C-alpha cells in the first residue's frame, strides 16, 4: 500500500552520508520556499561519531545532528519519513535494506549509480512487501516546488 | 567588511565558543556580566563554574572549588613537575617557559590520580557492586586502587588535608553517595594494611564527582561528560600552577645557577660498539 | 642512606626551596601549616601570598589578588593565546598540551602589559616627574604608554572592570600614591583623546605595585624585587589559565574537529625559483 | 665526593641512559665515538640510528631516514601546528616558545597518521589476512583506513613525494613485504 502523497511542508528527511553541499542546497531551497522548519532532521555518517554540523537557514546558523547509526537517528526523530541515500554503488543495498526495517520511513531516494540489477530487484521486491516507495536508481532526485527537494535536483 | 555589513553575503564561521562574550558594553562570562559576578560575591569558584561548566554553582560548591584548589597547590619541590619548573627556572628562562616546562609533566603518573580515582570509583558505583567485591575485583586484575594509599600518614595519623576536605563535604554538602562508597572502600583497605587511607587525589576525585552529580543544574549526562572530558585534570593543573609559579619566583629570588646533575647519579649503560 | 643516617658523611644539597615543606606531619606552606591556612579562612589570595611572596598578606590584599585573578580570566576566544588553546584542543590533544600551547603566547605582546605598565609607572614615579612631563617624555621617545589605551570604551563609558578594581583600591587600601600618579596620566591622555583611559592591564599593574610597596611586610627592596622577577606575569598567567582551560573544555564539549585555516586568508608571497 | 672517590660508600644511581657517554676523550654516541661518526661518512640518518635505535644502520636506510625527514618538513602554513607557530611568532615570543607552541599540536588528528598508519597495517599484516578482507574489516567497524586518502591528487595525478619514496623503497631496499601489502 504505497502512498499517494510523498512530500509536503511538514516532510522531514534523513540524509545518509556526509553530503553537506546537497544538504545545504536543500536547506536553502526550504528557506526560499518560506517553509518554517528545515526538511533535513539529521544526517547519518557511519565513519564518524555523533556530533553536529553547522548549517545555514537563510541568514541564521542552525545545527543539524550527525549520527553514527541509523537507529539513534530514528529514535531521536519520530517525524522522519524520507531517507535520501547518498551511499556508493557497493553500499546502497545494505543501507537501504537496513532503512526499510524502520516503520516510519515511507520513501527512500537512492541517489547512487551503478547498483547491480539483481540487488535492485531485491530492493524492489522488499519495497513492495513493505509498501515503501523507492525513487528509481541513478537519479538526481525529484523536486516538489514549494514543498521539498531531494538533494541535488534543480541545482544551485 | 562592506558586503557583510549590509548583509549580501554568507560565510560560515568556525570557533563555536559557548563562553566569554568579550565584545559589547561589558565582558559577559557564560551568561552573567562581570558586574554581576563581582556583585554576587562569587569567588574564583564561581567564575570556575561560569567559565568551565557554564552554570552558576551554588555557594557551597564555589567554596569547595576554592578549597580543592588550595589543597592541590604546592606539594614541595621534590615531585616531578615542580622539579622541572625549578630546573627550567635555574636555566634563566621565563615565567611561562618554566611553569610550562613543569606543567607538561602533569600526566598519568604525576597528577593523573584525580581523574583516574574519579573514573574508577564512578565505574564501580555506576555498575553497582559492593565495596568488598570492588576490592577483590581490583585485586584479581593487577591494578592497585588509584586514590587509595599513602606513604606515611593514614590511621591514628590522618592526612590533615583529607580531614578538612572531608569535614567540608560532610557539613555543607547535601546527599553525597560516592564519598560514602569510597569511605567504605577505605574501611576495607585500611583493614588490609594500616596505611591505604584515602589520598587527597582520591577524595577530591570522588567529592568532585559527587559535587557534579549531586548538586543542581547538572543532569547525569553532563556530570558524566565533564569527568570524561577532563575537568579534574583542570582542577589539578590550575591548582598546582600556583605552586609552580611559586617555585619559579623562589628560585629566581635565591639567584640559583644552572643545574648540571652529577655523573655519579647517572650510570651510563651504553652498548659495546654499535 | 645508612652512612648519612648515623651522620658520618657530607653531601651538599641543591634546590634551596624557601617554600612548601612537604615532609613531616603537615603540608607546611611558607611558614604556616595547612590547617592554619584553612583555619584563618584565607582564600586563594592567602595561599598566593604564602607561596609566591612567603608573607601572610592582610585580608584586604588577598581579596584584591582574587579580584585581579577574576578580571584577568577569559577575555574572549579572539585573543592570540586563547586562539592557540582552541587550535590545540580541536586537534584533540590533552588539557595540559592545549593549555600549555595557548599559554606560551603570554609574552611581551599578548599579556605583557601588566609587567610593562607596572615597570613604566614605577620607574616614572621613583624618579619623580610630574605626569604632564612624563607624558611629554614618552612622546619624545616613541614608546606608547603601556597600560593606557582602549579601542571602544572611552569617556563616561568605562571598562566597567577597571571600575570595580578602582573602587576596591580606593576603598580598602591605605596610602595609594602610584594609582594617583597613573590616574593623573589618565587625566592628561584622556584630554589628548576621548580614548586612552586606564586599561585593566595597567590598573592591575599600578595597583599591584601599590599594594606591594604600600601594605605591610614588604620593605622597598622586596616590593621592587618581585616586579623585576615577574610576579605580575604570574598574576596574568594564573588568571588566564582558568580562561584557557574553560576554552579547552568548551571546544572539547562541542565536539569540533581539526582546524585547517582556509587558503584564501593566507597569501603566499614565495620567491621566484630558489 | 671524597668517600666515593676512594670508594667507602655505595650509592644507587638513577637515570640509566643507554645512549651518549658524554664524558671521556670523545663524545661517544651509542657505542661509536664522534670521530668514527664523521669519518665513516654517515649523515644525520646514521646519528638518528645511533641516538634513537642505538644501532649502526646500513647505508641505504640512513639515506631513507634523511629522505623521510625531507618530505615531512613544512607542508604549508594553513595546517594546525604551523598555524600555532605563526600565531606565537607574531606575538613576538621566542624561537623555542614558538616552535614549542606549534609542536604541541602533533597529536592524533594532526601528525598522528604516521604512527596509526603504521600500527594499522602492521596489525593487519601480522595477523595474516588478505587485503580484500582487511578493507572489508575496516568498513564493518567504522574506522577509515589511516594512511589512505588524498584530497586532490591521487590516480594518474600522483602525490609526487609518495613516488620518490616509493622508488627509493623499491630500489635500494631488500625484502619489503609490508609495502607490497599496503600497495595491494
Ligand atoms: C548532469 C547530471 O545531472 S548527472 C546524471 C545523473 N546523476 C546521478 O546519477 C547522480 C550520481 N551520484 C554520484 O555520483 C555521487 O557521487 C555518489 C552518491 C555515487 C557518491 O559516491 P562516492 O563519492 O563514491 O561515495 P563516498 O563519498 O561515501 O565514498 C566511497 C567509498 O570510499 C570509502 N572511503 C572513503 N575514505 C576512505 C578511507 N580513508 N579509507 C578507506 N576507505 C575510504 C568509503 O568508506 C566508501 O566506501 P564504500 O564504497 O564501501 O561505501
Ligand atoms: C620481632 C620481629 O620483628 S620478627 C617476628 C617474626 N617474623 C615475622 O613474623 C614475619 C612477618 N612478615 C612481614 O611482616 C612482611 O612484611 C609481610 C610478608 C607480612 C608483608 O606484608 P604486607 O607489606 O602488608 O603485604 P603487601 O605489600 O602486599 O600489602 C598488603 C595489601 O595491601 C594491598 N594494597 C597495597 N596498595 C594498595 C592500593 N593502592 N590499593 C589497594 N590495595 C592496595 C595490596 O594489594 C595487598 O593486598 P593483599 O594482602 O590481598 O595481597
Ligand atoms: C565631515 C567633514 O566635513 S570633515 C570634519 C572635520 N575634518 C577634519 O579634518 C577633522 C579630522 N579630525 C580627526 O579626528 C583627525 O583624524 C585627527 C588627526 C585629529 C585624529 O587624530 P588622532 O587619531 O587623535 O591622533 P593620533 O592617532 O596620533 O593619537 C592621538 C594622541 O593619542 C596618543 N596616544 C595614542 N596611542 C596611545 C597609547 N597607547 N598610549 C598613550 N597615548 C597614546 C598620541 O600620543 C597622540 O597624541 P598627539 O596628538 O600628540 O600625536
Ligand atoms: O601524584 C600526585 O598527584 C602528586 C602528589 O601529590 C605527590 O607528591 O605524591
Ligand atoms: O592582556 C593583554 O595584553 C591582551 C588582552 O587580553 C586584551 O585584548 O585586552
Ligand atoms: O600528517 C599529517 O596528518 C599532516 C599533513 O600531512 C597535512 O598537512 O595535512
Amino acid at each position: 500500500g504505497k502512498s499517494t502523497t510523498l512530500f509536503s511542508r511538514h516532510t522531514k528527511a534523513i540524509v545518509w552520508g556526509m553530503q553537506t553541499r546537497a544538504v545545504q542546497g536543500m536547506l536553502d531551497f526550504d528557506y526560499v520556499c518560506s517553509r518554517d522548519e528545515p526538511s533535513v532532521a539529521a544526517m547519518v555518517y557511519p565513519f564518524t561519531g555523533d556530533h553536529k554540523q553547522k548549517f545555514y537557514w537563510g541568514h541564521k546558523e542552525i545545527l543539524i545532528p550527525v549520527f553514527k547509526n541509523m537507529a539513534d537517528a530514528m529514535r531521536k526523530h519520530p517525524e522522519v519519513d524520507v531517507l535520501i541515500n547518498f551511499a556508493s554503488l557497493r553500499s546502497a543495498y545494505d543501507s537501504t535494506m537496513e532503512t526499510m526495517n524502520y516503520a516510519q520511513i515511507r520513501t527512500i531516494a537512492i541517489i547512487a549509480e551503478g547498483i547491480p540489477e539483481a540487488l535492485t530487484r531485491k530492493l524492489i521486491k522488499k519495497a513492495d512487501q513493505k509498501g515503501v516507495t523507492i525513487i528509481g536508481p541513478a537519479t538526481v532526485g525529484g523536486i516538489k516546488p514549494g514543498c521539498f527537494k531531494i538533494g541535488n535536483t534543480g541545482g544551485m | 567588511s562592506w558586503a557583510r555589513e549590509l548583509g549580501l553575503i554568507r560565510k560560515p564561521a568556525s570557533f563555536m565558543t559557548s563562553i566569554c562574550d568579550e565584545r559589547g558594553q561589558e565582558l559577559i562570562y557564560a551568561g552573567m556580566p562581570i558586574t554581576e559576578v563581582f556583585k554576587e560575591e562569587m569567588g574564583i569558584g564561581g567564575v570556575l563554574g561560569l567559565l568551565w561548566f557554564q552554570k552558576r554553582l551554588p555557594k557551597y560548591s564555589c567554596q569547595f572549588i576554592e578549597m580543592c584548589l588550595m589543597v592541590t597547590a604546592d606539594h614541595g619541590p621534590a615531585v616531578s613537575g615542580a622539579h622541572n619548573t625549578i630546573i627550567c627556572a635555574r636555566a634563566g628562562k621565563d615565567l611561562v617557559s618554566s611553569l610550562t616546562s613543569g606543567l607538561l609533566t602533569i600526566g598519568d603518573r604525576f597528577g593523573g590520580a584525580l581523574d583516574a580515582a574519579a573514573k574508577m570509583f564512578s565505574k564501580a558505583f555506576d555498575s553497582g557492586i559492593i565495596p568488598m567485591e570492588f576490592v577483590n575485583k581490583m585485586k584479581k586484575e593487577g591494578k592497585l586502587i588509584m586514590g587509595i594509599g599513602h606513604r606515611v600518614k593514614s590511621i591514628n595519623n590522618p592526612d590533615m588535608r583529607v580531614q578538612i576536605l572531608k569535614d567540608y563535604v560532610r557539613q555543607h554538602f547535601p546527599a553525597t553517595p560516592l564519598l560514602d562508597y569510597a569511605l567504605e572502600v577505605e574501611k576495607i583497605t585500611t583493614s588490609k594494611k594500616p596505611n591505604l587511607i584515602l589520598n587527597v587525589d582520591g577524595l577530591i576525585g570522588v567529592a568532585f564527582v559527587d559535587m557534579l552529580r549531586n548538586c543542581g543544574s547538572f543532569t547525569r549526562e553532563e556530570a558524566d561528560e565533564y569527568i570524561d572530558i577532563g575537568a579534574l585534570n583542570g582542577i589539578f593543573v590550575l591548582g598546582r600552577s600556583m605552586g609552580f609559579i611559586g617555585h619559579y619566583l623562589d628560585q629566581k629570588r635565591l639567584k640559583q645557577g644552572l643545574y648540571r646533575h652529577p655523573w655519579d647519579d647517572i650510570s651510563y649503560v651504553l652498548p659495546e660498539h654499535m
